[PDB]
């Protein structure tokens, strides 16, 4: 049980969007004035009388409170205009930055809600006039200064370099930042110190002080974890009080269905009156002769249809949900940098990776129309990295939503040894160490680098909890003694029960020989091989990387593969000259051939490259199924991590 | 100190709990069995939520304001009602920001939910399920005389 | 009416799953210690095994992830109060 | 299932500007006295509420999917041929069946509101011959596009 | 579970037309001069971009969603009597808790933004006693429409 | 909302707006209960032979 404070500095963002002005049009801005000076306003209040006092708002007349009247939300109610004589309004002063009103926030400064900036401490708000080009003022401007911030939306387009408030600076717009959730990473991987000698954990009797516990470099416990859970339960199920919920993505974006839009019909947009734009006609009665007494001669007669506008509504959600779930994570050699504006030289700052712009035409509407088909630059990037993997996102909640979060968990023993013992009276020293590095402990959505974004984490205290089971003193006696007999001894064995090997691929080779030397292979089990990326797997055994620079998930450790398409052939052979598994076993009776391009479509199967005697291999090694004809498996037989349940056909 | 899977509820009753629904919790938590955990079962119901709120005691700068002076899309909805859009642009005063490089100090709250379900206390010495009449239920103790509960 | 001559390509996706190749005569899982692994012919002497790859590239050092799965037991034995001895045995690759 | 749409608030459009239709104002000072040697005369200030159009989405949304869902499967009997366009003869032509016309109130946002009902003209007709038939939309895609 | 929304892209809406303010201009070759017996003097070219103005939609669909499902489920207390009509005294009637009006400011499209966490009012009023109530729904069309 | 309170057709009157009524659906309770008296000694249920 741990109880401590964390720090998940300023990137965390746990939601899509901006939360001021979302409403707002992303190139409107606030009213302003600048020099070159020229104001830029709207005044929505309306009063009855402007004197030198400012605006009446009521009744011996009253006078509207200058630090916090007239409010930014009171304005007219009938859609109808109706001529106002007197109005009131705000502007900002010109010592302030240029901001647009998409996503621009100011904290108040008093009880009413003013936002105006108290200087010795009384606010400096300022009363301007303004009057029609020909004498008495029309209406009243109420200049102040805020302390106006973006905490979540950066300048997507900065027409000119020169700072300062000026004519061209209007046209600036913005666009929300990327969100970026961090919580712990699932199951609390991480935390506890697993296949380190210089990390050693230790479980000894009180008096003999010998360790009970002993570890290997090349042994890995958390995978195993990972896949022993999926085997004895179900993965989709949500466990809080463990941290458990596995990483996903959402099927949609990883394989693309665009099977189009459903857009018959054309949705309209109507003005608010219904009519605008109308005529004033008189009346006439039968020849034809005017008249009186009757109907004014005034009368708004709208000819014709109305005005109207129209869009395209599933087209434009379509747009949406491709360019914010998909162009938005293409690799960055795609992107390009933006202009007028700076950014962070480093590549996994996420400062330099949310300021890097992305061309929508690269994924539109129309992207492989028709067709079930993922990209060709999506399939070698990290699917788990994305802002949809629920797993992920639910983790993040649980913590909170702001960036000062005090936590209290609860981390379970890992260890295959010692995660079922059943121990017997006596005392033991229990010890073990806690990792501190944030680019472990933490998960990013984003991979970023969180060393140098400033997150942080400290424990404060820890406690060791445990349940007895208050069980009958007398039969107690019975089963310990009875236990104590060396053929009555417990065994465990670890789940995945495989030795680790991990060898360097260089960048661009495409044929990668290993050796093992000679040595005994009795009871061998056989192999099982991925691929990985060294950008995104620390290394073995060190106490601390001062290299590792990568947040996001590790495959290594949680099981989150994605490179297994990548594999063409495998050949096998023992002593440099007899081959296996031989016999003419294949088709191909050297190698294993994994898939083939179009030459060899005489050996593909089930619509795809891959050739037909891997699919039978794998078939059986799964399921053994193959040997009676192919079929679906049971879906008891199939889980998660399953070799059928992830395999998908595309063309 | 006490408090248990992220939440307010302490760590005896989260065990008891369990004990008398699934009897588990002897041997280590874990996801009961689907078949096993009906749709009125406690631990489907089970909701621990969590939320940061700005310190009022220790911000600076705090101004609690009220709804009549909240103006947050100011000029592009109807006021205190959901009637036409009114007013002007204006930057937004609310909500406090809590994320950022100019995020506020904040405190946490924690609270669950748990609908469709009962509190269960069963009456046996250990809180598990090893019978219909339990073994306290054929205890001597209670058997012969009468007791008041209170 | 004015479709174009196309070529076609196909490819499939494989996540969250690992290759696996039994060390058995027919790629069957008829138990833990398999009929090869008791094969003589491994039992008595020692091989050198090499083993080559071929995969399509990419632009950026990669790792290859090969897992030995082997038999991984302990046994846990204690005599006396308090005292707690293990043993530890890995075969094959055996520290 | 027709059991409406939630409509409760209106939806706005937003010019590009915020504002279009602004007056040009000149400033004046303290009885009133022009000014100079400031502000230009030329100051964009606008009156009362910006100018914005109403649209009610969820409404289009469901119009959009009855009729692309159902009005376009109805029996021909009940569609009627096109105007001043060529149209092939045979009924069982693609290009027939694509260009017979079908008025969008015989099905739309308001029928049998409220009711849990498949309608009359639908329950005779096959309904797997329609393109959101998951096993056959999966079929061709499978082939390619 | 409040997430936010999607809108990184801006939503547009343009006139039927395309164009809608254009000029009138006449063609002219070259030192230039006038032509005639050709193209006519009435020529509408618009010059510049097209006049439209645009629509956040996620943002908009978020809104209509919590004030359809969560405001107007609020407690009594937090509601207030409209102005101008007439309400019914008896707070049980339709009339009352249909008349009542809810300000949208208390449960908007920031609410407790990227938390998973239920009001603190909502925790303490009945759940299922919701429109949204599948069985409750299921058996009300049961009996028709 | 009701701009002004004075009935009659007026000019004023044209900036009244409408929202639809709350949904309220109306049906017999789940497994039909309460139809039924059950626990009541004065509404009590006999069954008994002729």
């Amino acid at each position: 049980d741990i109880r401590g404070v964390l720090d998940r500095g300023p990137t965390f963002k746990p939601y899509s969007g901006t939360a001021y002005n979302a409403l707002a049009p992303k190139g409107a801005p606030n009213p302003c004035e600048w020099d070159e000076t020229h104001v830029f306003g709207q005044a929505p209040y309306s009063g009855i009388n402007i004197t030198k006092e400012g605006i009446q708002i009521g009744v011996t007349p009253k006078y509207a409170d200058k630090t916090f009247q007239p409010e930014p939300q009171i304005g007219e109610s009938q859609w109808y205009e109706t001529e106002i004589n007197h109005a009131a309004g705000r502007v900002l002063k010109k010592t302030t930055p240029m901001k647009p009103c998409y996503g621009s926030y100011a904290k108040p400064t008093n009880e009413n809600g003013g936002q105006g900036i108290l200087v010795k401490l009384e606010s400096q708000v300022e009363m301007q006039f303004f009057s029609t080009t020909e004498l008495t003022p029309k209406v009243v401007l109420y200049s102040e200064d805020v302390d106006i911030e973006t905490p979540d939306t950066h300048i997507s387009y900065m027409p000119t370099i020169k700072e300062g408030n000026s004519r061209e600076l209007m046209g600036q717009q913005s666009m929300p930042n990327r969100p970026n959730y961090i919580a712990f990473r699932d199951n609390f991987i991480g935390l506890m110190y697993y296949n380190s000698t210089g990390n050693m954990g230790v479980l000894a009797g009180q008096a003999s002080q010998l360790n009970a516990v002993v570890d290997l470099q090349d042994r890995n416990t958390e995978l195993s974890y990972q896949l022993l859970l999926d085997s004895i339960g179900d993965r989709t199920r949500y466990f809080s009080m463990w941290n458990q919920a596995v990483d996903s993505y959402d099927p949609d974006v990883r394989i693309i269905e665009n099977h189009g839009t459903e857009d018959e019909l054309p949705n309209y947009c109507f003005p608010l009156g219904g009519v605008i734009n109308t005529e004033t006609l008189t009346k006439v009665k039968p020849g034809w002769e005017k008249d009186a007494t009757e109907f004014s001669d005034k009368n708004e007669i709208r000819v014709g249809n109305n005005f109207a506008m129209e869009i395209n509504l599933n087209a434009n959600l379509w747009r949406n949900f491709l360019y914010s779930n998909i162009a938005l994570y293409l690799p960055d050699k795609l992107k390009y940098s933006p202009s007028n504006v700076k950014i962070s030289d480093n590549p996994n700052t996420y400062d330099y990776m949310n300021k890097r712009v992305v061309a929508p035409g690269l994924v539109d509407c129309y992207i492989n129309l028709g067709a079930r088909w993922s990209l060709d630059y999506m399939d070698n990037v990290n699917p788990f990295n994305h802002h949809r993997n629920a797993g992920l996102r639910y983790r993040s909640m649980l913590l909170g939503n702001g960036r000062y979060v005090p936590f209290h968990i609860q981390v379970p023993q890992k260890f295959f040894a010692i995660k079922n013992l059943l121990l017997l009276p006596g005392s033991y020293t229990y010890e073990w160490n806690f990792r501190k590095d944030v680019n472990m402990v933490l998960q990013s959505s984003l991979g970023n680098d969180l060393r140098v974004d400033g997150a942080s984490i400290k424990f404060d205290s820890i406690c060791l909890y445990a349940t007895f089971f208050p069980m009958a003193h007398n039969t107690a006696s019975t089963l310990e003694a009875m236990l104590r007999n060396d053929t009555n001894d417990q065994s465990f064995n670890d789940y995945l029960s495989a030795a680790n090997m991990l060898y360097p691929i260089p960048a661009n080779a495409t044929n990668v020989p290993i050796s093992i030397p000679s040595r005994n292979w009795a009871a061998f089990r056989g192999w099982a091989f991925t691929r990985l990326k060294t950008k995104e797997t620390p290394s073995l055994g060190s106490g601390y990387d001062p290299y590792y620079t990568y947040s996001g998930s590790i495959p290594y450790l949680d099981g989150t593969f994605y490179l297994n398409h990548t594999f063409k052939k495998v050949a096998i052979t023992f002593d440099s000259s007899v081959s296996w598994p031989g016999n003419d076993r294949l088709l191909t009776p050297n190698e294993f051939e994994i898939k083939r391009s179009v030459d060899g479509e005489g050996y593909n199967v089930a619509q795809c490259n891959m050739t037909k005697d891997w699919f039978l291999v794998q078939m059986l090694a799964n399921y053994n199924i193959g040997y009676q004809g192919f079929y679906i498996p049971e879906s008891y037989k199939d889980r998660m991590y399953s070799f059928f349940r992830n395999f998908q056909p595309m063309s | 100190g006490y408090n248990v899977a992220q939440c307010n509820m302490t760590k005896d009753w989260f065990l008891v709990q369990m004990l008398a629904n699934y009897n588990i919790g002897y041997q280590g938590f874990y996801i009961p069995e689907s078949y096993k955990d009906r749709m009125y079962s406690f631990f489907r119901n089970f909701q621990p939520m969590s939320r940061q709120v700005v310190d009022d005691t220790k911000y600076k700068d705090y101004q609690q304001v009220g709804i009549l002076h909240q103006h947050n899309n100011s000029g592009f909805v109807g006021y205190l009602a959901p009637t036409m859009r009114e007013g002007q642009a204006y930057p937004a005063n609310f909500p406090y920001p809590l994320i950022g490089k100019t995020a506020v100090d904040s405190i946490t709250q924690k609270k669950f939910l748990c609908d469709r379900t009962l509190w269960r206390i069963p009456f046996s010495s250990n809180f598990m399920s090893m019978g219909a009449l339990t073994d306290l239920g054929q205890n001597l103790l209670y058997a012969n005389s009468a007791h008041a509960l209170d | 009416k004015t479709a174009v001559d196309s070529i076609t390509q196909k490819k499939f996706l494989c996540d969250r799953t690992l290759w696996r190749i039994p060390f058995s005569s027919n790629f069957m899982s008829m138990g833990a210690l398999t009929d090869l692994g008791q094969n003589l012919l491994y039992a008595n002497s020692a091989h050198a095994l090499d083993m080559t790859f071929e995969v399509d590239p990419m632009d950026e050092p990669t790792l290859l992830y090969v897992l030995f799965e082997v038999f991984d037991v302990v046994r846990v034995h204690r005599p006396h109060r308090g005292v707690i001895e293990t043993v530890y045995l890995r075969t094959p690759f055996s520290a």
